[PDB]
RNA sequence: CGUAUGUUCAA
RNA sequence: GGACCGGCGCAAGACGGACCAGAGCGAAAGCAUUUGCCAAGAAUGUUUUCAUUAAUCAAGAACGAAAGUCGGAGGUUCGAAGACGAUCAGAUACCGUCGUAGUUCCGACCAUAAACGAUGCCGACCGGCGAUGCGGCGGCGUUAUUCCCAUGACCCGCCGGGCAGCUUCCGGGAAACCAAAGUCUUUGGGUUCCGGGGGGAGUAUGGUUGCAAAGCUGAAACUUAAAGGAAUUGACGGAAGGG
């Protein structure tokens, strides 16, 4: 269920909407204040993930723990690489932001 | 699969003339089903029927005359010239003074005895008697 | 020649079925096809119900009954009589033999 | 004989007589 | 000369300001720099050293102490492990299974680390060569090799 | 091209050992050199150090394992079973 | 029975028959007119239908899918709509 | 029957011999076909996209109302899906039971089911090709393929 | 509980 | 030296009774304590979608009871081998007392079974009847859901897919029988495998696979007038029933 439409509804993000791939551009998105939503990978550092959690609070932003690691985050994002953390700037045709 | 809808309408007249029905339901249907049933019904082995139209393949309701002995087809569409005919008549037929050889020709779908009147060999379709 | 339609057994939509012991010598025999009956009759026999009755402390006491569940192979079914060779169309019949 | 066993007795027959090519090779 | 690993475990001194080094024998799944916590009061977790009577039936532990504050004797080689059996919470006794498939009673304050000693199945491997026997025991002491008294 | 037809790697053994022993000695060679993935880094850089011991040459950590695998079927076992009794000392 | 008349079965012949081996086929689904008891508007439903269908703006739920026609909510009445 | 089951079932729809579309539908060709755009984008399949406009929107068949075909309406306004979605779908399923087979090998059943999936999309695959629908190229990588889907 | 066997041809 | 039996308690390993059915599911092999998780599947329903994408299949590939083999764990029970006690003319057996391998779990092999419905698959047609399981639809009434609502349990039907059953001068068949084993001298829907008197012989030999056991492929010389199927009447039976 919730599973399924995380990863459905990151897809549309991938082909419709704006987002960022990355940890450093990540950091670049929220002091922005572009970034909507983060998502982190499980195994993600347990320094970065509090960092990127605290990063978030200042931003008043939500953060999504992915059920998956920074393998299986990549492969729904639709690349060959692995994908750690991520923010979304434009949400698209999708509804992430629920 | 289905492969040949001649050989399903065929067979199915076949099997309620020998229960004694009055009428068969045939699908689907094809311009070769009617023309070789239009074959039948000039030799009066058959009465009439009505090609239902269903925006599909189309369903036959034959009405039948209690006259046909056996309507079977031929698999596969053998090519039949003229001096061949005779040798397909003494094998499909019980005798030259009844029954028919169902051909396809360049002419159009008749039986043996036009073809050999009309001078055209054919692909064999079926036969009836 | 083929004996019975369905082959001795009651196994018609299935692959396999697990064996049970015959009760008299043990044979692994398939459940489909084990000769059943189930026995259900008072502890005691009708000879000595009478004695017990009186024997007894209570004043209606009815007589507990014994739950037994046999099953048979075809070789023990047949020597103990509980099922006999019948004809060619007698075999045919399934009820069970009138009470 | 029954075809069983008829069966078990080529099956030795066999293997005997492929220790003896085993022992000639 | 041992085929299971050792972990370097550092842990704050309670009565002075200083690191104290502890070398545990390495519990299989433990990695560096993660918590592991000893005590009366640690949770039961892999690497963890906990008292074997506050540890429920079925507990597989190593390096357990055979007795009370020896700072574990049993179940120590690589793949090996002990299983808590029961307790007697009145005797203070709790009974474990040993590698060797003996039951022993100890007492419930014996301590233990949970989980199974690292390095397992080293045994499965056909050492193949006489030299690679000789590197072997050439690490433990001079046993090898061995002539028949015949 | 395909240079060995069933010895694979303990072809370095030549005709020596016997068959039996290179044939059981082939999966623990294979196992014990292989690469493995870091689960806390996701790279396929989780090598074996030495006996026992797997390190990832990437986020640098090092893994108690097992002698030829990265875990041992025992001990994942045992983890399962550990974090049931956990949960039954707990709620 | 010998002579029947194919052609031209009964209509309560061909209400039982499958709808595929009908003489000619029809489908058994129909839409309708679905009035929750809020608001006003008409919504049109299929009868089979396999999505939950809220009333837009009223934002009510007005029938649930089921394994065959699907189930309207209490209190909404609905009518046959004619083609 | 199913290609792959023994099954013979006739479960299917019957589309009614009236063609024309119905005086109660007020929706023009042009707003059904606006319609589409808007689920579409929002990342519907043609065959779900159909079902909203059947359950809610009186929309029988798309076609009858519009004369085309809701896929071949999405090729002409460019939405239409990079892969077709009956191959996606079962691209989708084989990575699935391609992921539940790493963690239960043992599950022999789907390794069966598995290779009459990988089947299916081949012949499906081949088909696409042949009528010049997927690059004469394209193969099903099994290893890369969970990209492709979710 | 517990036993085996019956030379060749010939109506 | 306290067996068996009775009571309490503990340990181990196997097994899942009765419910359990000519019932269900699976491509077969096969599948039965509870609960959770994972992925899958038929059928039904559909005014959804694609639009011939299909059927069968040399080569090729996955699975494949039991026994068997290899490595590890376990080892209650049963139990090839073996030992013994009986029985017997003998008894290397049936019976009995033990009991190894195995039986059990994990991982790798093996590829065979009366692996049987001794019956290829896909498609169409051809009688009737009572059920049954799954799905859907319709309909008096009973019952719980406290009243309503729907939903379940029951009752009466229909449709579709399935396991079967009874009946029938459909028709077939050497018959036993079969609603398919029918729609065949009135001989042709499509397609795969495969038989050509009995043996020799699934043997030899070559190839190939396998750790092995073996699997697959597979002859010839020679020999023979029957071997065999179904059914009938008798006789016989250490078969039953009645005298
Ligand atoms: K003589
Ligand atoms: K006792
Ligand atoms: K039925
Ligand atoms: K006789
Ligand atoms: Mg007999
Ligand atoms: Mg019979
Ligand atoms: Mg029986
Ligand atoms: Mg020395
Ligand atoms: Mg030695
Ligand atoms: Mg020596
Ligand atoms: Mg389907
Ligand atoms: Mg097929
Ligand atoms: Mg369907
Ligand atoms: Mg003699
Ligand atoms: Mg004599
Ligand atoms: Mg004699
Ligand atoms: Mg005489
Ligand atoms: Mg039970
Ligand atoms: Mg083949
Ligand atoms: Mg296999
Ligand atoms: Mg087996
Ligand atoms: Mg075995
Ligand atoms: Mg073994
Ligand atoms: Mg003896
Ligand atoms: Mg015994
Ligand atoms: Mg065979
Ligand atoms: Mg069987
Ligand atoms: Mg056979
Ligand atoms: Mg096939
Ligand atoms: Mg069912
Ligand atoms: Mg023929
Ligand atoms: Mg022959
Ligand atoms: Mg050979
Ligand atoms: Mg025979
Ligand atoms: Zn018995
Ligand atoms: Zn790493």
């Amino acid at each position: 269920k919730s599973l399924e439409s995380i990863n459905s509804r990151l897809q549309l993000v991938m082909k419709s909407g704006k987002y960022v791939l990355g940890y450093k551009q990540t950091l670049k998105m929220i002091r922005q204040g572009k970034a909507k939503l983060v998502i982190l990978a499980n195994n993600c550092p347990a320094l970065r993930k509090s960092e990127i959690e605290y990063y978030a609070m200042l931003a008043k932003t939500g953060v999504h723990h992915y059920s998956g690691n920074n393998i299986e985050l990549g492969t729904a994002c639709g690349k060959y690489y692995r994908v750690c953390t991520l923010a979304i700037i434009d949400p698209g045709d999708s509804d992430i932001i629920r | 699969v289905r492969m040949n809808v001649l050989a399903d309408a065929l067979k199915s007249i076949n099997n309620a003339e020998k229960r004694g029905k009055r009428q068969v339901l045939i699908r689907p249907c094809s311009k070769v089903i009617v023309r070789f049933l239009t074959v039948m019904m000039k030799h009066g082995y058959i009465g009439e029927f009505e090609i239902i139209d269903d925006h599909r393949a189309g369903k036959i309701v034959v009405n039948l005359t209690g006259r046909l002995n056996k309507c079977g087809v031929i698999s596969p569409r053998f090519d039949v010239q003229l001096k061949d005919l005779e040798k397909w008549q003494n094998n499909l037929l019980p005798s030259r003074q009844f029954g028919f050889i169902v051909l396809t020709t360049s002419a159009g779908i008749m039986d043996h005895e036009e073809a050999r009147r009309k001078h055209t060999g054919g692909k064999i379709l079926g036969f009836f008697f | 020649t083929k004996k019975r339609r369905n082959n001795g057994r009651a196994k018609k939509g299935r692959g396999h079925v697990q064996p049970i012991r015959c009760t008299n010598c043990a044979r692994c025999v398939p459940k489909d096809k084990a000769i059943k009956k189930f026995v259900i009759r008072n502890i005691v026999e009708a000879a000595a119900v009478r004695d017990i009755s009186e024997a007894s402390v209570f004043d209606a006491y009815v007589l507990p009954k014994l739950y037994v569940k046999l099953h048979y192979c075809v070789s023990c079914a047949i020597h103990s009589k509980v099922v006999r060779n019948r004809s060619r169309e007698a075999r045919k019949d399934r009820t069970p033999p009138p009470r | 004989m029954r075809a069983k066993w008829r069966k078990k007795r080529m099956r030795r027959l066999k293997r005997k007589r492929r220790k003896m090519r085993q022992r000639s090779k | 000369g041992r085929g299971a690993p050792l972990a370097k475990v550092v842990f704050r001194d309670p009565y002075r300001f200083k690191k104290r080094t502890e070398l545990f024998i390495a519990a299989e799944g433990i990695h560096t720099g993660q918590f592991v916590y000893c005590g009366k009061k640690a949770q039961l977790n892999i690497g963890n050293v906990l008292p074997v009577g506050t540890m429920p039936e079925g507990t597989i532990v190593c390096c357990l102490e055979e007795k009370p504050g020896d700072r574990g004797k049993l179940a120590r080689a690589s793949g090996n492990y002990a299983t808590v059996i029961s307790h007697n919470p009145e005797t203070k006794k709790t009974r474990v299974k040993l590698p060797s498939g003996s039951k022993k009673v100890i007492s419930s304050a014996n301590r233990a680390v949970v989980g199974v000693v690292a390095g397992g199945g080293r045994i499965d491997k056909p050492i193949l060569k006489a030299g690679r026997a000789y590197h072997k025991y050439k690490a433990k002491r001079n046993c090898w090799p061995r002539v028949r008294g015949v | 091209a395909k240079r060995t037809k069933k010895v694979g790697i303990v072809g370095k053994y030549g005709t020596r050992y016997g068959a039996s022993l290179r044939k059981m000695v082939k999966k623990i060679e294979i196992s014990q050199h292989a690469k493995y993935t870091c689960s806390f880094c996701g790279k396929t850089k989780m090598k074996r150090r030495a006996v026992g011991i797997w390190h990832c040459g990437s986020c640098m950590k090092t893994v108690a394992g097992g002698a030829w695998t990265y875990n041992t079927t025992s001990a994942v076992t045992v983890k399962s079973a550990i974090r049931r009794l956990k949960e039954l000392k707990d709620q | 029975p010998l002579a029947k008349d194919l052609l031209h079965p009964s209509p309560e012949e061909e209400k039982r028959k499958h709808k595929k081996k009908r003489l000619v086929q029809s489908p058994n689904s129909y839409f309708m007119d679905v009035k929750c008891p809020g608001c006003y508007k008409i919504t049109t439903v299929f009868s089979h239908a396999q999505t939950v269908v809220l009333c837009v703006g009223c934002s009510t739920v007005l029938c649930q899918p089921t394994g065959g026609k699907a189930r309207l909510t209490e209190g909404c009445s609905f009518r046959r709509k004619q083609h | 029957g199913r290609m792959h089951a023994p099954g013979k079932g006739l479960s299917q729809s019957a589309l009614p011999y009236r063609r024309s579309v119905p005086t109660w539908l007020k929706l023009t060709s042009d707003d059904v076909k606006e319609q589409i755009y808007k689920l579409a984008k929002k990342g519907l399949t043609p065959s779900q996209i159909g079902v909203i406009l059947r359950d809610s929107h009186g929309v029988a068949q798309v076609r009858f109302v519009t004369g085309n075909k809701i896929l071949r309406i999405l090729k002409s306004k460019g939405l239409a899906p990079d892969l077709p979605e009956d191959l996606y779908h079962l691209i989708k399923k084989a990575v699935a039971v391609r992921k539940h087979l790493e963690r239960n090998r043992k599950d022999k059943d789907a390794k069966f089911r598995l290779i009459l999936i990988e089947s299916r999309i081949h012949r499906l695959a081949r088909y696409y090709k042949t009528k010049r629908v997927l690059p004469p190229n394209w193969k099903y990588e099994s290893s890369t393929a969970s990209a492709l889907v979710a």
